[PDB]
């Protein structure tokens, strides 16, 4: 069990296009995980 | 879809193995009964049984300090003679001894309470049990009176993170002073504690004491006497509750319910039966607040075991029968082998008077609110 | 199966806000904007003393001084914003 | 009672400055970004739906000749005049700010004192 | 030598500088809040009728949840005001205090210890 | 120990001083100063404070080894042997049960205490039984 | 048609240059010695300047200084504190609910092992859109309470400060409580 | 169930750099009613700018244009024009002044249109009310007069309209609107002598068909609550038994009150808000707008009180912590007091005022 233990374990700017990208990996991972794809879902699943 | 609520319900089945002393009256063997009858009523239907995440040392000192948790986590039976000086510093040796486990026990106390906490901070449950917490003697420097780490503070914290206001009820026949301490000075809490005010453990309680600061009237003690019976108790229980409900109006309730304060103890001295310790608890559930109950006090094992199961079956919603089927521990039940608890011709000293005198007191003070 | 749905929770949490805090931290270090701690304290307590003094001195002498004046940026300022946007 | 009126007109007139500072600090802190260059004709609407607030900031912080400059001068070069004025404008509101508390520190006990012995046009 | 109190001194001005931001903030907020109590009441309900689906059963599940979509949908163009003024409470608090933070870490250095620990012989020990 | 306010045994003298110039960075150097006035105070043992130290000094092992030779450190014997208990009886009261606590005593760490224990946890007035 | 004359000739103000800046001054309220002017005509008299701006250079000072001490009296943390938890209570209690219907629709619930559509009869092209729409409003209900959150602890961290100062500065007057 | 309209740009407007109007004060009420909870037992609602064809129903056309078009910064080309209009001097001219005009209007027209269809029987704006402004120019403080346009809306439903005033000055502007008609009734309580504008003589009761149907309560110095008592109750009272109202106006202005900066009463909040339940009493359709007011403390608590009490509550005496709390100082009450000024009316004189005042209402 222990969940909180498990899933719980930068002023440097970004360029329009580094932004960009980091923010569609993050929005890419959250619609991951709505539907149950997500690689670290799947290992403690 | 997603139908009824159930009743959350804590259990770890180590719990049961841990030995205070030679003939030390608190029995941690006590919670593997209740279990062993909430498996052969068949309960175990109708509630949803957890099993608690043991708490860790950064969970503990949110209430305790570093050094108390320190030497908890260190000490050992055979290794005590190199902690002298910490056995007179933090209270432990005589009516605390230092035993096998000590610390794996208060880590699952504390994290069934602190799991109830978060279930109730989820929205999963309404009511959440867990027999092995509510040890509400224990001290932030210290240990006082079978209890080591005071977890019932643990859960009001965790609470207070989105409810503004917090109620703790208290019908262990002793006073509970831990509880009160930690919350003496806020208005966030109100404590209420009912008592055997006199030459009694802990000596603290006093119908005066009602809190400092800024918890001002946030704190309420009811000094009783001797052999106080279920109706007497019950015409000092309800007016006080009903206006600290009206006038208080908190949103989440920590009931406490130990039974020594039952007919027949081996320490507490009222006239209490199982229907009259079970009032109380209907009578607070009845309000629809989320609510914890807890365990506390009982020494001895039958009346105490009896009574927990009555309680469980009736928070779940059930309604048991009276007869107790066949269980591991049947021989302790003798000789009526029956679901009850009965009281005793023992004589009350708590005349008319005195109890009409501290509720109009009470109610006074609790006037004073908001 | 209650483990399973407080892992889903928990991941779906952190996740957002790890979204939330990179917006707000590319906005923030966007934004434009010593010695010490030491140093900005003496220089306050330096300058109010000084500003003391002016006051009570201009009290007994004109008058009651009124709220400090509200005023614009300096000449050089003005010139070197000008610039810049130019 | 006159004494009480001019207080009250002074911390009128610190409020209606700080006041337009904020909202002005507001939406420039929001033209300055990474992404700004590529939806320009966006920001572009939300600045002439708020050239009066703008224009005030600069009236205050600058002047009344700079004004039209430097509202001109922001309607062609935007994302890169906004981060200067930015950082102007809230050096301004800093130092303003700092002096309204410790003149507030004086103009309670002008209150306390002429509040009581104001009560008399006998 | 002989110490000023400078830390001491700007920890007063730091005190006082903490509440405004938020002040302004609050307000804001209290307005929004007051006027979506009663869609969130409703969204309350709605809730609590679909999801035990075994006490108020007076409903077709299609149009049930048509309803609680259209509420859902009402209540959104508040969670972005909301949301805005949350996140610039927080940046305002958060310089504020930084500032009073590092005042404090000093204003307890420049401080007699007979002014925060007592006299050697007011304390007890036992 | 290192009792004196700011002043004295010039081999702490030197330790002092050595220890920034590493420790640089004063926002972290005030909080070893804050840690070694309550060791000397009788809050902590050299037992306890040696650990709090392995968070400043862990890597540079020059330093440390000199600390735990400043304050007499003793490896057969780690268990930090904490301060004595108050007596209440002469302390002022409020109400038939309760002792307020000196002030020093509100100078022991809980270390998992965010600033709603702080706020909302009372500290200063125990409990007595009258 | 002059509605009135507002500005009277008592607060007409002066500027003098000192330094680098120029500060006004009401100059009606002179001494301008003179017989027909007593001491209590001037409103602004005994309000000593020199010592309302001066520092504390004592630290018990801080509880008898006069504008000091009308700063430490205010409790306007504490107010703001408690707004804080009223507020985010209100909408933690609309977020639970928001947050079992999301278990439900998701699938993960331990009652209901079914599918979410059958469950409450609904074309499996209504759940789609109603679970997106409920995770719009979960998101940005459970952004608003982390950042508020913050805001309140951070305005607990002032008040714990604030009580630990006026507590060092009372010296052996200290009596537990700490309000002023 | 009270309509409260308010518009949040109102109070960043700014008349000048030493003004005695300043319209912020109407945010700081809001800023009260806020903390006191009220938002939520009345419908706060948000006008509907009035437009250009809504404005010159009163106005001219000319008068109206010119406001459009003038501008803090291209009036080289006005500035002859300027004071035909009245404009420059104690009516300037500032950014964004037809916003204002608009806003203040719509407010007005707005809440009678919620009296006309049944939505409410009381309504509030507390940022209109402006009875100086005249036909074809402006007139102490008042550019566009928008309480004759909520009467002319008010008139499409309802059949006579009472326009109750209690600002210290005269409210010259709508009584000069409607002083030849008999289905709008105007009665004004007004210091007279030496004093802005000037007319309000005890003489003056219309003209044509509009014949007894004005009245002008002519007072003195220093009046307080208890004669002000005595002479409003009496001629309402009448009023009402006569004139039968249907629509009520009252005019709440808050210059009248003891410390105002161009006011000469001694009036206090209890004796001010005497009027608004005696006026209240009646159960009828009432509008409730603001007027003067330069004391913007006093203002601020007067009117907070006077909304709380026209709902129907009971706001606290202490203030609840606000952003505008240290305005209040050093006592932080919801009490405006009065002074030991002396009164100049004898019993004598009003009596007499009081008589002649009736004896003209029996016809
Ligand atoms: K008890
Ligand atoms: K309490
Ligand atoms: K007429
Ligand atoms: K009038
Ligand atoms: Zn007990
Ligand atoms: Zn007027």
């Amino acid at each position: 069990m222990d969940v909180l233990s498990r899933v719980f374990d930068l002023n440097n700017p970004l360029t329009a296009s580094e932004f960009r990208a980091k923010k569609a990996e993050l929005e890419a991972e959250l619609e991951s995980i709505r539907n149950g794809t997500c690689k670290t879902l799947l290992d403690l699943a | 879809g997603f139908g009824k609520k159930k009743v959350s319900y804590f259990y770890d089945e180590d719990v049961g193995n841990y030995h205070y002393g030679p003939q030390h009256p608190m029995k941690p063997h006590r919670v593997r009964m209740v279990h062993n009858l909430v498996v052969n009523y068949n309960l175990y239907e109708k509630l949803n049984v957890i099993t608690p995440v043991r708490a860790t040392r950064n969970d503990m000192t949110r209430c305790h300090t570093d050094e108390y948790i320190e030497f908890l986590w260190r000490v050992t039976p055979d290794t005590m003679e190199k902690f002298q000086p910490h056995q007179l510093k933090f209270n432990v040796g005589d009516d605390c001894p230092v035993f096998d486990g000590l610390y794996e026990f208060c880590s699952i106390s504390a994290g069934g309470s602190i799991g109830a906490a978060q279930e109730l901070n989820s929205g999963n449950a309404e009511i959440a049990i867990n027999w092995a917490g509510g040890l509400h003697h224990a001290k932030k420097r210290e240990a006082s009176g079978f209890c080591y780490v005071n977890d019932i503070a643990l859960a009001a914290l965790e609470l207070l993170k989105y409810h503004q206001r917090v109620l703790y009820i208290d019908i262990d026949v002793h006073h509970g002073d831990g509880v009160e301490e930690f919350f003496y000075t806020t208005d966030r809490v109100m404590t209420c504690s009912f008592h055997k005010f006199g030459e009694y453990f802990p000596g603290t309680g006093h119908i005066k004491d009602t809190g400092i600061g800024t918890g001002k009237n946030y704190a309420v003690n009811v000094p009783l006497r001797d052999g106080i019976d279920d109706e007497s108790y019950e015409s000092v229980f309800k007016p006080v509750i009903s206006h600290i409900m009206q006038w208080f109006r908190p949103e989440a309730v920590i009931l406490q319910c130990g039974t020594d304060s039952l007919a027949g103890d081996r320490l507490g001295c009222f006239n209490l039966s199982m229907k009259g310790h079970s009032m109380c608890v209907d009578f607070v559930k009845s309000f629809n607040l989320p609510m914890i109950c807890v365990g506390g006090g009982g020494y001895t094992v039958r009346n105490v075991a009896r009574v927990w199961t009555y309680e469980t079956g009736l928070l779940a919603g059930e309604e048991l029968d009276e007869n107790l089927p066949y269980n591991d521990y049947l021989q302790y039940y003798g000789p009526d082998y029956k679901l009850n608890v009965l009281s005793n011709n023992m004589e009350n000293h708590n005349t008319r008077q005195y109890l009409d005198s501290i509720t109009s007191e009470i109610i006074e003070n609790l006037r004073n609110l908001s | 199966l209650f483990d399973k749905r407080r892992i889903r929770q928990a991941l779906l949490t952190k996740i957002a806000t790890k979204c939330f805090q990179l917006l707000n931290k590319q906005k923030s270090v966007h934004d434009p904007t010593t010695m010490s701690y030491r140093q900005s304290a003496l220089l306050q307590k330096q300058r109010i003393e000084y500003e003391a003094a002016v006051l009570c001195e201009l009290n007994s002498f004109a008058g009651f001084p009124t709220a400090p004046i509200i005023e614009t940026a300096s000449f050089d300022d003005i010139r070197n914003d000008l610039l810049e946007m130019g | 009672l006159q004494a009480l009126q001019l207080v009250e007109d002074e911390r009128y007139d610190y409020d209606r400055v700080l006041n337009t500072t904020e909202s002005a600090i507001k939406i420039l802190a929001n033209f300055c970004e990474p992404t700004i260059h590529e939806h320009l004709e966006t920001a572009l609407q939300e600045l002439e739906r708020s050239k009066r607030i703008i224009k005030n900031a600069l009236i205050i912080v600058y002047g009344k000749e700079h004004a039209n400059l430097a509202l001109d001068t922001l309607f062609k070069k935007l994302p890169t005049a906004a981060p200067v004025l930015l950082k102007r404008i809230k050096t301004k509101d800093q130092e303003w700010r700092r002096s309204k508390r410790e003149w507030s520190k004086i103009w309670r006990q002008i209150e306390k004192k002429n509040a009581q012995a104001a009560f008399d046009d006998r | 030598g002989i110490e000023i109190f400078a830390a001491l001194n700007d920890f007063t001005d730091a005190i006082v500088s903490v509440p405004e931001s938020v002040c302004g903030k609050f307000t804001s907020l209290k307005e929004i809040d007051a006027q979506v109590r009663d869609i969130r009441q409703n969204v309350i309900q709605e809730i609590g009728v679909v999801l035990k689906n075994e006490k108020n059963d007076e409903l077709s599940g299609e149009e049930r949840c048509e309803r609680l979509q259209k509420t859902l949908k009402e209540i959104l163009p508040y969670s972005d005001s909301k949301i805005c003024l949350a996140t610039d409470a927080m940046n305002n608090i958060k310089s504020c205090i930084d500032r009073l933070d590092a005042g404090f870490e000093y204003v307890e250095l420049e401080i007699p210890q007979q002014l925060r620990l007592g006299y050697p012989d007011d304390r007890a020990l036992m | 120990n290192v009792p004196i306010a700011q002043n004295k045994n010039p081999s702490e003298l030197e330790f002092l001083e050595h220890a920034r110039q590493y420790l640089a960075n004063e926002s972290k150097y005030n909080e070893f100063i804050k840690l070694l006035e309550l060791y000397s105070q009788e809050v902590f043992d050299k037992n306890a404070l040696v650990e709090r130290c392995y968070v400043f000094f862990g890597s540079n092992e020059h330093l440390m080894n000199w600390l735990k030779d400043l304050v007499k450190y003793n490896p057969a014997n780690p268990i930090p042997v904490p301060r004595p208990r108050v007596d209440l009886t002469q302390c002022k009261s409020c109400g038939p049960s309760y002792r307020l606590l000196p002030k020093i005593e509100l100078l022991l760490p809980c270390s998992g205490r965010d600033d709603l224990c702080w706020t909302i946890l009372n500290d200063a007035w125990v409990s007595f039984p009258t | 048609g002059c509605v009135g004359n507002s500005s009277g000739s008592s607060i007409d103000i002066d500027y003098y240059n000192i330094g680098n800046t120029k500060r006004g001054v009401v100059s009606h309220f002179r001494r301008r010695i003179d017989p027909e002017w007593l001491d209590h005509d001037n409103p602004y008299n005994d309000i000593n300047i020199a010592e309302i701006m001066s520092p504390l250079t004592k630290p018990q000072d801080l509880l008898t200084h006069p504008a000091i001490s009308s700063i430490f009296e205010q409790n306007y943390l504490s107010i703001l504190a408690s707004s804080a938890l009223e507020i985010i209570s209100a909408e933690h209690k609309y977020t639970a609910h928001l947050e079992q219907l999301m278990v439900a629709l998701l699938g993960d619930d331990p009652s209901l092992p079914g599918p979410p559509h059958e469950v409450f009869g609904i074309s499996p092209e209504q759940c789609r859109e109603l679970t997106i729409t409920v995770q719009e409003a979960l998101e940005k209900s459970k952004e608003f309470i982390r950042c508020w959150t913050n805001v309140r602890m951070d305005l607990l961290r002032a008040i714990r400060f604030k009580n630990k100062v006026i507590a060092y500065c009372q010296g052996e007057d200290y009596n537990g409580n700490t309000q002023v």
